[PDB]
This record gives C-alpha cells, structure tokens and sequence, in this order.
C-alpha cells in the first residue's frame, strides 16, 4: 500500500498539515479500505454473466466454424 | 472469435479487479481499483465503414480511485490517519530520505534507535521546527527521533 | 453511480469534446464516456490523456463570451490579490437620532458624530486595511447625514476625502450627504453624482496620504449606498458587500446542471473556470468511429 | 506471557521502580488480559463476512473456468 | 483465484488472531494481538501498470499492542 | 456498518464513564467526568456533499467537571 | 438489472443515513439528515415514451434538517444553548477572527489564556461592548476574553 | 458538528441575542441530537425490506438471462 | 485523585487561603465525589439504549450483506 511519483502523476508537493489544500492528521486512528462489499458483489455477479456470454459467443463462432468444415 | 475473445479478456479482468478488490477489504489505507474498457475499431485507408463490424473491446486503464474510506478507532495514539487529501512520506533507509514514497497506513512504532517506522521498519519523514516559532524553518525530510 | 463528481453523463443528445493536444483544439473528437482527472498540468483528461475542450464564461456574466473550444483548467490557486473597487454597504438610519453639527464633526471625538462603523479592504498587493465609516444626522436639513471615511494604516488613521462630495468640514475632510424621501426611502446621495474616493496612496490628489507600503497608489473605491433608509428602527449594518480579494488554495469543485465547473478557494471567491463543450451533430448515424 | 528481547527489540534496559522512564510496583494486584470482548466480537462477525466474500469470489472464479472447460 | 486464496488466507489469519485473544482473556499480563495487511504489485522490468491488476493481499505482522490492561 | 460500530464504541465509552462514576461514589476529593462527542464527515476535494451521508461518531473528549461537591 | 442496483444503491444509501442518525444519537447539536430520492427517464430525441419503462431511482440529495433538538441541563454555567434560530462563532485561531465555523454545542471551558474555547480549544467568536452603553460599537467578531 | 456558508448557503448574518430574527441564549443547558429512536428503527426495517425487494428483483434479472444462456 | 499541571492546564499558580480568588480552608470536614446517583443511573439506562440501537443497525447491515452474498 504505497506509491511513488512518476511522470503522469507529476512531482510530489511537501507541505504542513491542515495547511492550504492539505487535510488534517488525527492520532488513535487508522484508514480501512475505501470499498463497498456490495457494490464489489454485484460488479462480480455482472463480470460472471458478461463472461458467460462472451464465451457463449466464441461457442457459437467454433459451432458455425466447424459446421462448415463438415461440407 | 477475436472479439468474442477480447470480451472474454476484458471480462477476466474486471473479474480479477474485482477479487483483488475484495481480498483487500482488512487491508489498512487500501484503496480499490475500477477497471475502465474502450471500443475497438480499425483505421485503414480504404475501410468501408458501413459495411465493416466492431474490432473487439480493450482495456483502457485500472482507476486508482482515491475516494476517503471509512476509518477505524484503535485507541493507540502511534496510529496516524490523514483526514481529507494528503500522503505519509517513509524513507526506506535512514540516511537516504531523498528515496521515499508515499503512503496511507498510519501503523507506527519506535524502533530499537526512537525512530518512527512502518511495519517493514521504513522510516517517518518529518520536518524540524523551530524551539520557539511555530513554523517549521527546513523543509526538507528527515526521519523523526 | 460512482460517486465521483469527475464522471460526467451527458443525459439527452449531446457528445463530450475532446482534443488530442492541448494546443490544437481545432483537431477534436467527440466521446459520451466521462472519466475525467486532473493530469499534472491540472487540465480535465480522459484516460488516454486527451484533454476536454470548453468554454470560457464572463467573470460576473453567466453568458459565455467567446464559444471557441479551449481545454478546461483548474487553477489550485487563485493567484491574483484582487484590489476592493466596490463596495456595498446598505444601513438604516435612525429618524430618531439626535442632531449634530455638520462644521463640527471630528473623527476623533466620537460625540459630534452619530455612528461608526468599521471595515475590511484590501489594496493590489493583498494587504489588509481597515476602513472606518462615520455617520452624522444634519442638523439644518431634516432628513439629511453625512458620511465620512477614514483608512486606519499603520502610521495611523488618515481621513479619505469623497472628489465630488458636498460636505466639507473647516479642517478640510470631504464627506458626502444623504437624502431621504416622506416614506423614509432613498431620495438622493451626493446630489446625484457617484460616490467615487480620491487615490488613496496618491499625494497628488490626498492630503493624508496612504501608506500602500509598496501597493498602487491610485486605487479608488466606489461606494454603492443605494439601499439605505431612514426609518424609526435603530441604526443597523444590513448588509456589507465587496469586491475584493486575497490569495488562496483550492478547496471544493463542483459542477452545476449548466456545465459550468466552479470551485471554491480558501479566501472565499466562487470563481467559474468554465464550462464543458457539448456537440450535437444533425445525423449521428454517419458518424465514422474512430478507437475508444 | 513471557517475551524476550530481539535484534528488532534491543537491548534490556534494567532500572528501578518509579524512577526515569519506568513505572511503579503495586502489590495485592494483577494484570488482566487488555482485550474488549466488544471489540473482539465485532471482528469476528467483519472477519467471517470477508472470508465469506473472499470465497464467493473463488467459488465465481472456478465457475467461470469449469464454464470454458464445457465448449 | 490466487488473489482469492490470499483473501481467504488473511481473513482466516485475521479469525485466529481474534480467537487466540478471545481465549486468553483470563490469562494473566496477556497482552493481545493485531493483525496488520498490506497489498502485493507487481515490480517487472515491463509493467503496463494500467492494465495490470492487483496481486492479492499479504499478511504484514501480527501486532502485540502492549496498552495497559485492568488491574484486579 | 464501521458508523454503527463508531456509535458501539461511543455509548460503551458513555458506559464506561458512568461507571467509573458510580464506582468512585465514596472516594474523597473525586469529580466526576461527562463524555462528549462529536460528529465525523469528510472534506475530500471533490466531494458529492449532497449525496454524501454521515461518517459516524467520535469522541471528543472525557471532561472533568469540577463543579464543588457535597461536605461531610 | 441497472435498475435494481439503483434501488440497492438508494435502499443502502438510506440506510447509511439512519446508521448515522442512530450513531450521532448522543453528540451535542447533531443535526439528523434525510434522504430524498429522485426518479430517473430518459431525454432522447425520438423516444417512444409510451413503449419506454422507467430508468430507476437517483439519489436527490441528503438532507440537513434542522429543527430544534431537547436541551438538557448540567447546571454547569459555561455551557451554552441557542434557543430558536441562531448559531454560534467558533475560530480556528486566535488571531484570525475571520477564519471561522459555524457551530452549535456550548461545551465551553477557558485555556490557559482565559479565553472560552470549545472541546477542540476552538476560540468562541464575540463582540466588543461599550462601558456604559448597552449597545455593542461595532460588529466585528473577536475571541472572548 | 461544524459547519461553513457557502454558495447556497448565502452569507453569514452577524447579530446578537434575542434581537430580530435570532434567539435567545440559555446558559447551563445544551442541545442533544433532533432526532427520534422509534423512528428511525422504523425507518430502517423499511429500507430493509426494500433492500430485500431490490435484491430480489435483481435476482430475477440474473436468472432470466441465465435461463436465456442455456439454449 | 490527584491532578499534576499541563501545557493545555497552564501553570500553577500559587496562593493563600482566602485571599484574591481562592476559597476558604475548613478543617473537620472533607470532600465527596460530586455526583448525582440519580443522574448517573439515567445516563446508564441511556447508554444501554442507545447501545442496543446501534447493535441493531449493525445486525441490520450484516443481515443485508448476507442476503446479497446468496445470489
């Protein structure tokens, strides 16, 4: 769970805290991840039907492919 | 087949982020990924256009959405988190903190020297005040003792 | 749904603008997607980093002036102390105040006047500056104040003369007066003519010249009064508004349903940058469809 | 419930009783466990919920293989 | 799958820890236990980065939050 | 479900402080603590506001009202 | 199928709303929030409208409601209430008058410098009043000594 | 439990107490959150249940492409 | 039921009995604990309440979780 600066992203800006556009520190506290269990269920649900039909879709290719070749 | 093949990739994929996403859910100051497609076409001199099907589908890019996640209270005041934009700055080595990167996590403890460090023992960058004025005369980063 | 303001949906007919370089808006391509980030130069990308193109509003004008496409940017700070050239200031007088003497008013005797009132402005370069406003009931005309202004700088409190201003007291101050109808409405202020301020760091037109420490000299300030009454409530500082401004850090962008992409600085100021192109062609079937 | 002490650690540093940085003795009492049952319950119900979506996950992923194994 | 094994993996790391401090609550001095994650990326000489996912999530350490508990 | 948790935590510190109270009932000299806690909401840089709910609750600090007790 | 997850999306959305009610049930001058949703249909050109289903639920906004709240009383006198429509000044700083919030609590206690400062020694924002007359001079906020 | 005026919001109004349009200030007393237990336990069974609805709805969407897949 | 000086506290500042703004010194007689039972097993019953709220909307929230997680 780290990053570095590269071209894209820019150069890093130092600065204070609760300074300018900069947020505020707390002590006694920790970040968790910024996901919903949710949301990340459905879009898995969704994944598995795009993919089975993706895959009916290739079947379908290789059926009419081979259908052909039986001439 | 090759479009039905790209879909079958892309779908992979957006599966994969998906896990990934969901393995990470304990992991302190993670933040999810979105996968992002973008259509297939070709570009050739003579194309007829109207008469010419899709190219498949590819990826364009693996978002890094950096939205503010929720936060957890531990009591133990080593525990730093940074409410509203900003990063941690950890040093890999002590006398090198020009080699840094950037962090979210704030599990910090004293090492065996009274350095702040992370779990895998990087070290906290920090500024040094003045004795009596407020603001901080050096900007550069140091490891803080 | 994502949640994050910077994806965009055009709802209805329209398409996103896109230009390939930033330096070329004339070479564009139209897009419906809207995943949108700042890149490092702060400018409104897609993911293959292809800048979006919009317009450019009037600083007060919700109008657009120029419909040429430029590509949008987001400034993190507002980088130009902007000088106060107007201010607003509307009160109401007390019909019940006790007269004065107009000849001998005195800003450092608070009893020859009625009310004061005091204020902040800034000069070119940002500086604070604290501006005390002097209210005094006539006494020889009913219905009738005058209104002085001092700028209180760091030497001191020097007293700022109105170019056109009907009240001159025996030190040399210059004030001007307010006049008011039956029903206790406006009538009148400075005979008619704009309340325009001598410079304020200017010798050449101020005999108590201010300080600017190092700001423009010649700055002036017009004062719109044209809300102010005279009723039987007492005396009440309803509403102050100017134009100034000081340096600051972005803080919040949102965007409205018109497109137009604002944000809010440290200081206070809800400037526009702009705002998002939309296309429309007659006949989207024949639309040749380039990659992503 | 006995440690001892690691390169990481350092090195022992012996004192006395309520002097420096060291605390003070207290006889006729014990040190309990410094553990909330809330909290430690609470994690629990959060842990089984992620390693439940974590085996969803899994489970979709094997689907999704035995799906193209079928064609 | 490999990143959902690795899920798995921590959230039964994450249960154990959590089931040892459950049962040592009476012992005496216990001091409990945290357990702490991190991500896994990838570091190859030619990365795509934005078409390459996540790699999983790996066990960090298992904390020994040393706060003073109650006195009997 | 951590903002239903924040609040767990916020009325079993309320609790706690009330019963460290009623537990220094007879201790002399003693005065007593109130709980106060404050709200939770984030300030991203780009935040919806309007389609953005609350972050929980937390605490704020454990006072120490030193209001004069009863003489004996 | 987007739909139903716009109605998931709202149903959570409202229940994070009352999460967060029921969590701030004890925070001094919480003000409760309210969801509102909003329905969705498309604007497109040739659009059939009678043969054309809906397109879900959009979330409108998330409400501020600021009716007055219970008091309680602690017969504590630095602690302050507002009754009717009115809030209270708080500055970050003492010397930056200007720089200030909006608050309603009145969970006051004086620093070390005497001045009335709120729980996170936030300075509480006042007038200057003249010695004899009961009217305030002027009007700009300054912390209170 | 702070807030700041912005662009909606207007600008701040500056006055005493129990003058105009303001209050009155009370001393020794303080404001609890306005809010209602009863209903919002009720408030939250309802959106339960309409979360089960959506839930089931979405359900029946999955399934019928499903049963569409397989032919 | 002791109390050392701070940097938010200030300093000590030193004084006779019954001089500037110190009270008075009476000897027979001793301090209570300022509380009020009364107030005290309200504020319990209180916080049971508002505990068992929020217990309620986290069974609530993982119920709902549940119920996706059986699609």
């Amino acid at each position: 769970t780290q990053w570095d600066s590269t071209q894209f992203s820019g150069d890093k800006i130092w600065g204070e805290s609760n300074k300018g556009s900069f947020g505020t520190i707390n002590n006694g506290m920790l970040e968790q991840s910024n996901i919903d269990m949710t949301q990340e269920l459905v879009d898995l649900i969704s994944a598995q039907r795009n993919f089975q039909a993706n895959s009916r879709s290739l079947e379908v290719h290789n059926q009419l492919q081979q259908n052909i070749l039986q001439i | 087949s090759y479009v039905s093949l790209s879909g079958l990739s892309a779908a992979q994929l957006d599966l994969n982020t998906t896990s990934n996403n969901i393995a990470n859910a304990n992991t302190y100051g993670f933040k999810e990924s979105r996968a992002e497609f973008a259509d297939v076409y070709s570009n050739s001199l003579f194309t007829n256009a109207k008469t010419t099907p899709g190219g498949g589908a590819q990826a364009s890019q693996v978002a890094q959405q950096f939205h503010e996640g929720s936060s957890i209270y531990t009591n133990n005041p080593m525990d730093l988190r940074v409410s509203g934009t900003g990063f941690f700055a950890v040093a890999k080595e002590r006398l090198t903190p020009q080699q840094n990167e950037l962090t979210r996590n704030g599990a910090f403890h004293l090492n065996k020297e009274n350095y702040m460090v992370t779990a895998n023992d990087e070290f906290l960058l920090g500024y040094q005040v003045d004795p009596s004025s407020g603001e901080v005369s050096s900007y550069e980063p140091q490891p803080i003792n | 749904y994502t949640n994050n303001p910077m994806d965009l949906r055009v709802s209805g007919t329209g398409f996103f603008a896109v230009a390939k370089e930033r330096l070329t808006p004339q070479q564009n391509e139209l897009t419906r997607n809207g995943a949108f980030h700042l890149n490092k130069e702060n400018y409104m990308v897609t993911a293959n980093d292809e800048f979006l193109l919009g317009y450019q509003v009037d600083p007060s004008s919700g109008e657009v002036s120029s419909y040429e496409p430029q590509p949008i940017n987001i400034p993190a700070e507002f980088g130009k102390p902007k000088q106060t050239a107007n201010i607003e200031v509307g009160v109401n007088l007390p019909a019940n105040g006790d007269l004065k003497d107009p000849t001998q008013f005195d800003f450092s005797d608070p009893d020859t006047y009625n009310r004061s009132t005091s204020s902040t402005i800034y000069d070119s370069m940002g500086q604070s500056y604290k501006l005390t406003t002097y209210y005094l009931k006539d006494q020889t005309q009913p219905n009738t104040w005058n209104t002085y202004y001092t700028v209180t700088d760091k030497e001191g409190e020097k007293p700022l003369n109105v170019a056109a201003g009907d009240a001159q007291t025996p030190t040399g101050h210059v004030g001007h007066t307010m006049k008011f109808n039956n029903d206790g409405t406006l009538a009148s202020l400075n005979n008619g003519q704009p309340i325009t301020s001598v410079a304020l760091g200017d010798p050449a037109t101020n005999t108590t010249p201010v300080d600017m420490n190092g700001a423009d000299p010649a700055q002036t300030l017009n004062f719109g009064l044209g809300s102010a009454t005279q009723f039987a409530a007492p005396f009440e500082l309803t509403k102050f508004d100017e134009d100034g401004a000081t340096t600051g850090f972005l803080t919040k962008v949102d965007f409205d349903e018109n497109g137009s992409v604002m944000g809010t600085y440290s200081n206070g100021e809800n400037v526009t940058l702009g705002r998002v192109a939309l296309v429309r062609v007659p006949n989207e079937q024949g639309l040749d469809k380039k990659g992503g």
